[PDB]
Order: C-alpha cells, then structure tokens, then sequence
DNA sequence: CTGGAGAATCCCGGTGCCGAGGCCGCTCAATTGGTCGTAGACAGCTCTAGCACCGCTTAAACGCACGTACGCGCTGTCCCCCGCGTTTTAACCGCCAAGGGGATTACTCCCTAGTCTCCAGGCACGTGTCAGATATATACATCCTGT
DNA sequence: ACAGGATGTATATATCTGACACGTGCCTGGAGACTAGGGAGTAATCCCCTTGGCGGTTAAAACGCGGGGGACAGCGCGTACGTGCGTTTAAGCGGTGCTAGAGCTGTCTACGACCAATTGAGCGGCCTCGGCACCGGGATTCTCCAG
C-alpha cells in the first residue's frame, strides 16, 4: 500500500484546516446530543439546524483555541503530546 | 422507526474527528485520555453555557432556542462571537 | 460603609463578635462589587430581552446567572419569604 | 408610625439603599417592586454566609474581633464562593494556607 | 429650509444619528455631550477603515475580490494593538492565524 | 446593520472589491460589541468622577484608556480634528 | 529635585517574603529582575490609567479610591479603601 | 543558625498566616511620585493611595506568583522560572 | 542529507449558478429649531493634610563567606496512537409533507417612576475602656545534630 | 532512619494604652400615599421553517493490520542561591512648621432632553449576472522511499 510518513499527515491538516473553516463533529449527532441535554429543561423544545450550526462553530472555535492554549503549556512543559492535566491546568487558571 | 431517543450522544464527537479538530487547533501529538476527556470538559462547558441559554429561553417562555440566545449566553461568560 | 447593618446581620449570627474598621470596608467594596454584577447583568438581561424594566423575575434570572447552584435556590428561598412578607405587610 | 420597607419584610439590609444606588446607578429605565427586596435577601443570605465561617474563623485564632484575615478565610474557603470570587482582592488578608502537595516534605 | 446632514460635517459617511441614538438608549449617563457622536463615531469609524483596509488587501492577496471572514481574521490579529483589544472574541468562519511554534516544525 | 456603511467606507477605501455576507454580519457584531464596550467604560468614567453627562471628555478618556498607542493618539488626532471641523461646519 | 534608582525600592528580600506568601519554594537570580521588569511594567500599566483619570478629573491630586477605580478597569478590584 | 530550606519554609508558614505588607512605604512612595512625575505637573499623593498601591501590588504578585507556581510544580520542577511568567502573561493577555 | 517520483493543491483553461450587487418603492431615522431646567466651570476662600525640615537607632536593606541542592540533557524503554483502506449506516443529500410555535396585532391591565412631606434611623463626632499591644518567661513544635 | 536538645513560636500571665464601642447632637434619606403615564403580558391569529416522513449515494465512522515515536524515569554533572551575621544606610521614630490646594459655597452661563415637524437617506424586497464553485488537466508544490 501507499502510506505517508508519521507527522505529515496532521501537518497537511493543520495547513489545510487552517485555510478551511468548516465545522468536523458530525452535524446531526452533535445537534442530537444538545438536543438530548436540553430534554430534562423544557417540553418539546424544538432547535434551529443553522443555530446548532453557530453552537459547533462557538463550541469547535473555543476548544480550538482552549487547546492552542493547552499546546504552549505542554511545550512549555518541553513535551509535544499533550495530556488531560494540562487542558484542567487551562480550565483551573480560566476558572 | 429511526428515533434517537437520548442515548450516548457525547460518542457522536468521534476520535478521528477529534485529531482533526485539534489539527486545526495546531495540536501535533494526541494521547488516548484526551478524547473522552475532551468529551467530557466539552460537555461541562456546554451544559454551563447552554444552561444559562435556556434560562434566556424560560424567561421569554420559548421553546425554540434563537441564535441571539446563544450569543447573549456567551457574552454572559464574556466569549462574545461575531457574525450573529 | 455597610457598618450597622453587617454589625446588626453579625450580632444575629454572633452576638459577641466584634469587627474592624478596615473589613467593614472590605464588606463595603464587597456588597457595593457584587451588587454593580447583579445591577449590570441585570440590564443586559433586561435590554437583550427588549424589555425596558428590571423585576425580580430579572434579577431572579441574574441570581441564576452569577450564584452557582443550591447558594441560588437558597437566594430564591430567601427572595420567596422577604417578598411574600412584604406582599403581606 | 412608619417603618423600614426592611423589617416590613423582615430584613435587616437596607431597602432603601440598594433601591436608591438601583434607580441612579443608569441601569434601566424602571426597576421592579420586587427587585430590590430579592437583592436585599440575596444580599443578607450571603452577608449570613461569610460571617458565619468567617466567625468560626474568629473563633480558631481565640478572638471576638474580625480583622481582614477572616474575610479572606471565609470568602476563599468556601469552593462555591471562593471559585465565583477567585478573581478578587482583599487588602491586609494574605491567602490560604495551601502549599502543593509536592512542596511538602 | 435646506439642512446638511451631520455626518457630512465631519465629512463621514457613519451614522453620527444611529450611534447617538444607541448612546441614548443605551442607559449609560444622564446626557449625551455634542462631543461623544461625533468624536466617538469618528474614532470607531478611524479603527474600522484600519480593519477594512486590512481586509480589503488581504482578500486581493488571493486575487478575489470578495472579502471573507478569514481576512478579517488574519488582517485583525497581525495588528498587535487591535489583537490586544481583540483578544478574547472569536471570528467565526474565519479560523486561527497560523502559528506553528519552531520546535513543532519539521 | 452597518452593511451599507461598510460598503461606502469599503468603496472610499478599496472601489472594486465586494464581501461576503458572513464578513458583513462579523462586521456588524463588532461595531456593536466593541460600542457596548467603550460605552460601557464611558458610563463609569462617569461613576468614578462623578459626572452625568458623556462628553468629548468622557470619549476622549475613554479612548486614551482603552485604545494602545498610535490607534489611540492618531483617533485623537482625527476626531479631534473633526470636532474643530464641527465647530466650524 | 530629580528621583533615580527607585526600581531597588521593590527590593529584592521583599521580592522573596512575597514569593514566601506566594508559595514559591526556590527562586532564581533571574526572577528578581523579572519581576521587576514585568511588575513595573504592569504598574505602570495600572498607574498611568489611574492619571489618565487624574488628568479627566483636572484634580492635581491622586485619591486611594482612584488607584481602586484603576484595579478595578484591569478587573482586579482591591477591597479595604473604600467604595 | 539552620541549615539551606528551613527558613524558606519559615516564611511559607509565617507569611502566609499573617497579613502585614513587606515593603516600606517611602521608597515605593518615591517609584510611584518618580514614574509619575511625567505626565501632569504639580501632582500630589495620598499616603493611603501609596498603602493601596502597596496592597495591590503585593497581593497580585503573591496571587500571580501562586498561578506561576501551578504551572511550574506542572512542569514537574520546584524552581519557578521567566516563562512561567511569559505564560501567564500571555494567558492573561 | 540530497534527491527524483508521485500525489494534492494551485493554476490554467472551460462551464453555469445564484447570491451579490444593483434597482425600485417605502417609510422613519436623522435633522433643525426652539424651549426649559439644570450640570458644571468658575469666583472666592479655606483648613486638612501635603510639603518641607531635624536628628539618632536600628529596622531593613546589603554585602561577604559558605555549602548544598537544583535543572536539564542523554540514553533508553515501551506502549499506544498514527496511518490506511475497507466495510457499513444513517449522515448526507435530495425530496415530500404538517402544523408547532414564533412573531405579530389587538386590549387592557397594572406596574413603577416621581414628589413632598416627615421623622427617626442613622450620620459625624466626641470619650472611656478593655482587647489587644506589649512584656516576660516558658512548654511545645520542629529541625537537626549526633546516634 | 531515630530522638532529644535548642530555638522559634505559640502559650501563660500581667500590665497599660488607644481604637473600638458607645454616647450625644443633628438631619436627610427613606417611606406613605397618591398620581400619572405607559411597559409588558395576554388572546388569538398567520405561516416559516422545523419536524416528520421516504429514498438514493456515499461521507464518514469503525475496525483491522502494521510499527514509529513520545512521555517518562534514572542518573550523573554542574552550577547558584539561601542562610548567617555584621555593616551600612536612610527609613523609622517622633517631632517640627505653615499654608497649598482640596473641598466647599456662591455665582452665572450653556446644553441636552424633548417635541413636533420635516425629509431624504436608508430599509426590504426583487431582479440580474459574473465571481467563483465546479471541472479537467498541467505546473507547481509538497512529500516520500533510496544512494
């Protein structure tokens, strides 16, 4: 087979998703799962497609930052695989 | 008789979709806990988030979530977005 | 300064507790801070929802807004019984 | 004979003030009934919150005064407040005894 | 009698009357001083000819004549002082500027 | 919206170039946010020193405060200018 | 009358009791000029807003509540001098 | 007379059980009157304006020196180094 | 570590759509021109506290001498996630189909600002006293030094 | 690692002072009651678009088959910061000296709120077409198995 080489492969995403800004959770199963924690608050909530849409855009946009943020601490921390105590280190001085 | 009844939604956000995501976020290395946890702080920000959402929504006794609830919630928490 | 009424609130929760000066002042800037949080959430909440008046259903949802929790549900339970005593006084 | 809108409702916090920073503190352009006395309460509960554990902080260092030291014991202990308030500063309080687990020896 | 709007007092082109207006309406003081449209309007319309300006020649950096919110993305948060202003607001459909940190480079 | 005042701006600035709508709704989101904002801090410009009514005192302040550097001086420049140009227009 | 040499009035014992009160364990020589370095520079930040109020004002004198309104435009807000 | 670290910790415990502000009060009188001295002429100082800007300035380098301190005991050393700081600054912004 | 081979995207050439931009009514938001009450700069003068001055001790900052104790690189280990295609479903995409409920008008209540008056709760400000600052000696806690 | 000596720090006890607590003089901010104007809820309606249904294609998730690579620990080197005590300084202690300028009171002026009337710029909807998505294929660009 044809394989490329470790590394290159999350590289070209990050050029190419950095030049594209569409959304990568599954649309439909994300609307469902905002649909389904908002069950238990009010009877027969109905949602906008387009306004779940601007929920993953805000949703996808602020991990993506959150993680850029979790990224410096662990080359800072000298490592380049970061790990779930940095993203709670993000998370404790943000509050 | 395709009905989603309210089960295991958070799977939705899939591994690979997650290692794309933190692609666009300029994350090179990613560990197995990350996933779920990334899952379960997604959830928690949401629920806080959305919470407050919904609140705006019983105070204007709607059951249709507008994109304005959503932004007025984020601004809330002082994570304003533009172009809604 | 909030002087008397963290002393009569204080001699209701420990009669024979006394207080300095500088942390009434710290309970000045503390009540006179949290209340410029609840008054400017407040008129957001009021004016993002086209409403030009601030009621107790506003500040009820505002109190949702900054008290976490059961510290919130008591504030509605303290709300319920000051503004039920008051709609019968 | 009149009485304060306070103990008509049973406060001890002032109606009178809260309501008067309200209405010329430029924040809507009327302010409702029960506004005030639901801020007031909130107020006086939490007022009933620090003062408590910050009593009990007064009672382990052996005084009947409060000093800044207890506000900034009662606010920064109790997880609930202390996070919804992590961002604030009391002059003359110093802060918790914490030290990292690590740093203990 | 003839009137000239008082935006072309100024020689602008924005809303010297909406951004008054939402001044008023905006429960902020007792009165509004003849000063704050017109010097606030004129400070806020500098700033975004700055923006605009950025995100026209960014958007012709790819010969396209339409601007997209990625341009307002890359032309916002290369200017340090709009980036210090704009720090904790996020552009939708306008994505990240790249910043790949030296020792993540190949 | 400020669509069509973008595009007046837009066509004085770059005549031959369009945006997109999404570009235009950001566009709007921002003036009003970054107005809320600077109102915002002109209103307790006004608590601190005790004045009730926003003037080029307040703007100016206000601008000086929050805007860094060259942006801030230079808006300085052109709206202070544009005020003595209202004094004469 | 000409002030100098006012950067050694945050002086570097102090910069260690602090750091005492803020947990630090060890401390490195480059920590003290750091931190003078980027306090100053941040106290700078919060004083001259603090004129920038002054100068608003047209009072010649700096109040405490002033540097209370300072603390409290960087969302810092300072309890125990009033306000 | 102790050995290297005990006085260290001494001054963990002390400091942080009590409340006091460690810097005198005239030298940083004289930082705040020297720096302020290019902007407006014929200024003048509250002694308590220069206690709150002592307050201020101790607590937020106790309080940023804490969060300084949580991400070097993160980065699974004991001694605090600048870029701890240029984190915090920027994370702060 | 440089390099030719291969794949992806850009670019160059070729095709058509629809959203963007221009057109066309339609108000209403922006303008002027007054009027009225009042916010605030200013005039005059002050008295809190700000400037400015004096002298010794030692608190506090600083310097010197000593030892110990800290970051960090390297090599190595290993486990676990990357890489890729294939299979599979309902996501996606394209389409048919109802009516929930958002948004509006249509009414009317009822809800809160606003004022004047009034007065007692509460403010400013003095004064005594006991909590605490201070004094003084000590057991307990803690580190260390030998064991 | 194991424990008592020795010193710091809290503790016991005792006394002395000033800030805390309480008293008085005085008033002004809050409450009553009523008016007065007008915000927002409510009822019922219309109809957008979400929901609810089918159906085709396949995007994309899940799984299987390699194997490269990164967090992490040990370890060893080497460097540098704290502690101590004594010296030195100028702040501290405390004490001095008079009025600057901050704060108040009394002017007087000017302006923004507001209303009504005006009106042309801006608003919403409705076309119309070429920028750009799509398309296909070569140049460039970017990556990858080999000398």
């Amino acid at each position: 087979p044809h394989r490329y080489r470790p590394g290159t492969v999350a590289l070209r995403e990050i050029r190419r998703y950095q030049k594209s800004t569409e959304l990568l959770i599954r649309k439909l199963p994300f609307q469902r799962l905002v649909r389904e924690i908002a069950q238990d608050f009010k009877t027969d909530l109905r949602f906008q497609s387009s306004a779940v849409m601007a929920l993953q855009e805000a949703s996808e946009a602020y991990l993506v930052a959150l993680f850029e943020d979790t990224n410096l601490c662990a080359i800072h921390a000298k490592r380049v695989t970061i790990m779930p105590k940095d993203i709670q280190l993000a998370r404790r001085i943000r509050g | 008789r395709h009905r989603k009844v309210l089960r295991d939604n958070i799977q939705g956000i899939t591994k690979p979709a997650i290692r794309r995501l933190a692609r666009r976020g300029g994350v090179k290395r990613i560990s197995g806990l990350i996933y779920e946890e990334t899952r379960g702080v997604l959830k928690v920000f949401l629920e806080n988030v959305i919470r407050d959402a919904v609140t705006y929504t019983e105070h204007a006794k709607r059951k249709t979530v507008t994109a304005m609830d959503v932004v007025y919630a984020l601004k809330r928490q002082g994570r304003t977005l533009y172009g809604f | 300064s909030y002087a008397i009424y963290v002393y009569k609130v204080l001699k209701q929760v420990h009669p024979d507790t006394g207080i300095s000066s500088k942390a009434m002042s710290i309970m000045n800037s503390f009540v006179n801070d949290v209340f410029e949080r609840i008054a400017g959430e407040a008129s957001r909440l009021a004016h993002y929802n086209k409403r030009s008046t601030i009621t107790s259903r506003e500040i009820q949802t505002a109190v949702r807004l900054l008290l976490p929790g059961e510290l919130a549900k008591h504030a509605v339970s303290e709300g319920t019984k000051a503004v039920t005593k008051y709609t019968s006084a | 004979k009149a009485k304060t809108r306070s103990s008509r409702a049973g406060l001890q916090f002032p109606v009178g003030r809260v309501h008067r920073l309200l209405r010329k503190g430029n924040y809507a352009e009327r302010v409702g009934a029960g506004a005030p006395v639901y801020l007031a309460a909130v107020l006086e509960y939490l007022t009933a919150e620090i003062l408590e554990l910050a009593g009990n902080a007064a009672r382990d260092n052996k005084k009947t005064r409060i000093i800044p030291r207890h506000l900034q014991l009662a606010v920064r202990n109790d997880e609930e407040l202390n996070k919804l308030l992590g961002r604030v500063t009391i002059a003359q309080g110093g802060v918790l005894p914490n030290i990292q687990s690590v740093l203990l020896p």
